[PDB]
RNA sequence: CCGAGCCUGGUGAUAGCUGGUUGUCCAAGAUAGAAUCUUAGUUCAACUUUAAAUUUGCCCACAGAACCCAAAUCCCCUUGUAAAUUUAACUGUUAGUCCAAAGAGGAACAGCUCUUUGGACACUAGGAAAAAACCUUGUAGAGAGAGUAAAAAAUUUAACA
């Protein structure tokens, strides 16, 4: 709900997209069981597609500790240091693969209201609006009803 | 008591001057009728609902094509009031089979067999 | 939708575009253009030649859950849902003009 | 003061409505489109002999269609992929 | 966007006002004279094909 | 109700639409007929 | 606003209906290659196509019809002729 | 614009003090318009939660026209809160004991209904007489035209526009007038 | 009144509407009307009406 | 630095002493200012508009809550269409 | 706390009557009447629901359907459409309000009562002032896009030789 959770202006970190664009993305870390039934996906994911993630994802760091979980996580830090987690818990692979990718086109910051979808840091060209711009002036600039 | 309304085929012999208005020749007629819904089918008796569902205007706004036969005039003429219709109007002959893909609708019940989307 | 825009600004599509993050984009329909002192208007759009608006996109995220609940009273009438659309960040990168005119 | 008996619009007395310009062009739109309708749907191409039995070949291909379409029913095949695929839930590393 | 020009451009918006009101005297001279005389201008329309 | 009433029915708001649409337009000219003739 | 105009000057009354604003591709690669096709203008597209596919059904059916009738007349007549030969 | 943040926020949400003069003008055309002005409406950047209001002055209030029998036909009506205490008031008597009530009811009627109608309303200023304060006859900026323009009379009308003007018929010479 | 009824300008009548039911008023009106166009609503009698 | 305007990251101290100097350096006369427009002089809040005229000339204009504010911003800006850092110049192309 | 005591037990008495009836999401879905010590209920029918078999189902074009003393209806190949009948198994609704129309009763009273044809409501939305029943409008989401629908009452009045 949008009064109870906070907001935020539209905006991008460090101004990404004007210099040479950065996959803002820099860690992950999985936790995957060797056994569980939850993880036989997770497993999957990484015994076939993380070396095509890695290969296509350099900026990106990856762990996998591979210990005993009852869920399997995925953990994900940002350049900011904004962590976002996520169970992969009785996951598919395409499911899994799709949200490693939107985690990697994801940006480091929280998920809450935008107020307006856009942000212009130079929004007026010509000269905003004041009330004197569209009235003209008077001679020797004087007000009504003056004599002098 | 409220029950089906028949129209005398009176009103349907066009005159002169509405020829001369509308611009449709008798002879030579044409075709194809298109057809847009126009009111709701709702606070309307079953019939004339049922009507549009066949006819195939469930769709508002919806150009759809029917013959002009007495067949056909007969549903059109009892749902009239909830419809709009036009002649369909085509200078560029027959769509060939090359020409399927760009073809385009007017609001003047033209049907351009090729859309080239670009001005004179 | 429309939009106004200029050089090193963002903005934000509540669709999928289906262009990895990082590329760039010809955006090619604008209304008009105008710098300080005169504007060009389009009847209804501007000449492919004459303009050039490139942006990169920078963002794929999922919205923040929406909620869509439906209630009508002593009725037992009740349902709820969540709902998260995706969003496309592009910032506009350089506008130029040609001198045909 | 200025109450009228029971509900507003409804009954022996009710609150009177009235009309306005603007309502008198709407419907006189709506009747114009409509003696629109009237002239085109004058003048017809065909008479009743001439499309006597034209469609007949379509309407009934397409009713067979549909009662092909309600006849082949029958219980989806099953599979024994689809049946041992649910011994890969026990899947493990060596 | 009319309110956004309004507001950080109104040059520009002092232009489009001034073109709908040239558009407005020469749909005032159409009225005045429908046909037999030259279309406007600004009046004039672009077809597209 | 019934059709027959003492008092003037109230009658459909789209009835009186109708009846306020179609109503004796005289046709009249462009000129009074007494001051120029 | 601007229906009618619209209409009487035989484009759309709503803009968002067809014309260059809205079936032109809105954005395209910088490298100057085409981008892939919207939903929207694939659906209007396939629905055109059988618009004007029904279109010519339709006055096939007709003209079939026609010339049936036309045929069966002309039968008629020969027949006729026959009648009076025998 | 190259003009400083606050600076600039300061000049766009400023308040402006407009003055008219109410000399033989309708007090609803006078409200209307006040009411746009003291709302912002005018103003592009309006919004009901910024008070973009501006100050505005009316002169000659008690010179000020109705059209029609408003004077004595029109009544203002107010309960006390006493039994009995139910008033009413035709605009002649209510404009004799005080010349501003009647644009500022319509003033206060023209408004929107919230909370921010009183301080539009103080905000706003009136004078009967072409008399003003000095600080709120100094701290002005321009003043708006009249709704309505004023109709000339036979003291006013010039003699060459009377000649210009064509006389129309002839009378005979044997009447008395 | 036949000579008003014939030099009415309003395009649009009463029993034109009514036998050609232009806008379903075949509803709200009954089958009476078809003979008391305009000029009848229960017993009264409008001879202005046309 | 494209956020953050000039006067954000640069101090300064008597800017319309600054200006003086420099359009001496640039040989052209000492402008004056005048307030073009006010509003609320009286007030709590006064706004004034105080333009800088060489030569019967002007540079820039700048408003204000008091004359000094107006004058010392009007000098700013006066500075910034001098040095060309403008809000409305030309972007940092790439 | 005696129209006949209190306690225990049968007794978890019975109650066509009132109240209540527990996680999420989707879909289809208010509907003629007969009998009943029966009208606050139930049984059958009708409507509705699920899965299956089959093919005709709906609108309908000429012709066709009474002497006595009107709007429309029935049947109906075509046509436009895709539903319909049957088989297996239950349930629930079976205490109904307003508007228009044809009528009966009453006072040519009722927001009255009773039948018939239709619409709406009992499902969201815009308007008419708030409003169930009136006018537009339906199939469901996000938009800081757009075109439209129904949609604001007008009236001032009497001279006379
Ligand atoms: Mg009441
Ligand atoms: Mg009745
Ligand atoms: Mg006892
Ligand atoms: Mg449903
Ligand atoms: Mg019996
Ligand atoms: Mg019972
Ligand atoms: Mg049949
Ligand atoms: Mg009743
Ligand atoms: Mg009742
Ligand atoms: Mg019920
Ligand atoms: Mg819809
Ligand atoms: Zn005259």
């Amino acid at each position: 709900t949008a009064r109870g959770t906070p907001s935020r202006f539209l905006a991008s970190v460090l101004h990404n997209g004007l210099g040479r664009y950065v996959q803002q993305l820099q860690r992950l870390s999985f936790s995957v069981s060797r056994d569980g039934a939850s993880s036989r996906g997770a497993r999957e994911f990484v015994e076939r597609e993380v070396i095509d993630f890695a290969r296509r994802n350099p900026g990106v760091v990856i762990y996998v500790n591979s210990r005993p979980c009852c869920v399997p996580r995925v953990v994900a830090e940002y350049l900011n240091g904004a962590v976002r987690e996520e169970s992969i818990h009785c996951k598919s692979v395409e499911e899994i693969s799709t949200l490693v990718q939107k985690l990697a086109d994801q940006s480091g910051l929280d998920v809450i209201r935008i107020r307006k979808p856009f942000h212009t840091d130079n929004p007026s060209i010509q000269g905003q609006w004041h009330p004197f711009t569209n009235k003209p002036t008077t001679f020797r600039g004087l007000r009504p009803r003056e004599v002098q | 008591k409220f029950t089906r309304s028949r129209i005398p085929e009176k009103v349907f012999q066009a005159s002169p001057e509405d020829h001369e208005k509308y611009g449709g020749d008798p002879q030579n007629p044409h075709k194809l009728h298109i057809v847009t819904r126009i009111k709701s089918t709702r606070r309307r008796p079953y019939w004339e609902k049922d009507i549009i569902k066949m006819l195939g205007l469930e769709k508002a706004h919806t150009p759809q094509v029917h013959k002009n036969i007495p067949s056909v005039n007969a549903k059109l003429k009892v749902v009239k009031h909830l419809i709009r219709i036009k002649p369909l109007k085509l200078p560029q002959g027959l769509p060939a089979e090359e020409n399927m893909s760009n073809t385009c609708l007017k609001s003047t019940g033209e049907l351009v067999v090729q859309w080239h989307l670009k001005p004179v | 939708r429309q939009w106004k825009v200029t050089s090193e600004d963002l903005i934000l599509i509540g669709n999928e575009l289906d262009l990895a993050c990082g590329e760039r984009i010809r955006l090619e329909k604008v209304l008009l253009v105008g710098a300080d002192n005169f504007t060009l208007l389009g009847k209804p759009l501007l000449g492919k030649d004459l303009v050039r608006v490139e942006a990169t996109v920078i963002e794929k995220t999922e919205s923040w859950p929406r909620i869509i609940m439906r209630f009508r009273k002593r009725k037992n009438f009740k349902k709820k849902r969540i709902v998260t659309t995706p969003q496309t960040v592009l910032r506009i990168n350089s506008i130029e003009i040609a001198p045909c005119l | 003061r200025g109450r009228i008996p029971g509900r507003q619009w409804i009954g022996k007395h009710r609150r009177p409505r009235f009309v306005s310009l603007r309502a008198k062009q709407n419907m006189i739109r709506r009747l114009e489109i409509e003696a629109e309708n009237h002239y085109w749907l004058s003048m017809p191409y065909m008479t009743r002999e001439q499309e006597r039995g034209h469609a007949a070949v379509r309407r009934r291909e397409a009713f067979e269609a549909i009662k092909a379409a309600a006849t082949s029913k029958f219980p989806p095949h099953r599979f024994i992929a689809d049946q041992l695929d649910h011994l890969n839930v026990t899947k493990k590393w060596s | 966007v009319l309110a956004d020009l309004a507001i950080y451009e109104p040059k520009t918006f002092k232009s489009l006002a001034a073109l709908a009101s040239r558009r407005r005297h020469e749909g005032f001279a159409a009225a005045l004279g429908d046909g037999k005389e030259p279309e406007g201008i600004f009046s004039r329309v672009v077809q597209y094909h | 109700s019934k059709a027959v009433t003492r008092h003037r029915r109230v009658m459909h708001f789209q009835r009186q639409k109708l009846m306020a649409v179609t109503e004796y337009i005289p046709p009249k000219p462009a000129i009074h007929p007494s001051c120029l003739p | 606003a601007g229906g009618q105009w619209r209409l009487q000057q035989g484009l759309a009354a709503n803009p968002s209906g067809y014309g260059p604003l809205t079936e032109l591709p809105d954005w395209s690669y910088a490298d100057g290659r085409p981008a892939p096709p919207m939903k929207g203008q694939l659906r209007r597209k396939a629905e055109r196509e059988t618009f004007a596919r029904r279109v010519v059904l339709l006055s096939q059916e007709m003209d079939a019809g026609l010339q049936a009738w036309q045929l069966r007349q002309q039968k008629l007549q020969e027949e006729q002729r026959k009648q009076e030969n025998a | 614009s190259s003009f400083s943040r606050a600076p600039q926020q300061w000049a766009t949400f400023a308040r402006i003090w407009y003055l008219l003069d109410g000399k033989m003008q309708p007090p609803g055309k006078l409200a209307a318009m006040a009411s746009i002005r003291l709302q912002g409406l005018h103003k592009p950047v309006y919004h009901a939660l910024s008070d973009c209001g501006d100050h505005v002055v009316i002169m000659n209030t008690r010179h000020i026209a109705f059209s029609g029998n408003k004077w004595e036909q029109k009544v203002y009506s107010s309960h006390t809160g006493y039994p009995g205490g139910f008033r009413q008031v035709t605009a002649a008597q209510l404009h004799l004991r005080d010349p501003v009530a009647i644009v500022k009811l319509a003033i206060y009627g023209m408004l929107p209904k919230n909370l921010h109608r009183r301080t539009m309303m103080e905000r706003l200023h009136l004078f009967p007489d072409e008399y003003i304060p000095e600080d709120i006859l100094k701290n002005l900026v321009e003043e708006l035209p009249q709704p309505r323009k004023i109709p000339k009379r036979l003291d006013e009308y010039t003699q060459e526009e009377i000649d210009a003007f064509p006389r129309l018929w002839t009378p005979p010479e044997d009447y008395r007038l | 009144q036949e000579e008003r009824e014939r030099n009415n300008q309003n395009p649009w009548t009463f029993e034109r509407i009514a036998t050609a039911n232009m806008l379903g008023i075949r509803k709200v009106l009954s089958p009476y009307d078809l003979t008391h166009k305009g000029k009848y609503w229960g017993k009264f009698y409008m001879p202005k009406r046309v | 630095m494209t956020g953050k305007e000039l006067f954000e990251m640069w101090k300064i101290i008597n800017p319309m002493g600054l200006l003086v100097e420099e359009l001496k350096k640039r040989n052209v006369s000492a402008p004056e200012s005048r307030l073009t427009r006010q509003s609320g002089g009286t007030t709590a809040l006064p706004l004034y508009f105080v333009g800088l005229y060489c030569d019967k000339k002007l540079i820039a204009e700048g408003p204000g809550e008091t004359v000094l504010v107006a004058e010392e911003e009007a000098a700013r800006v006066a500075l910034r269409k001098l040095y060309g850092f403008t809000e409305n110049r030309r972007p940092w192309n790439y």
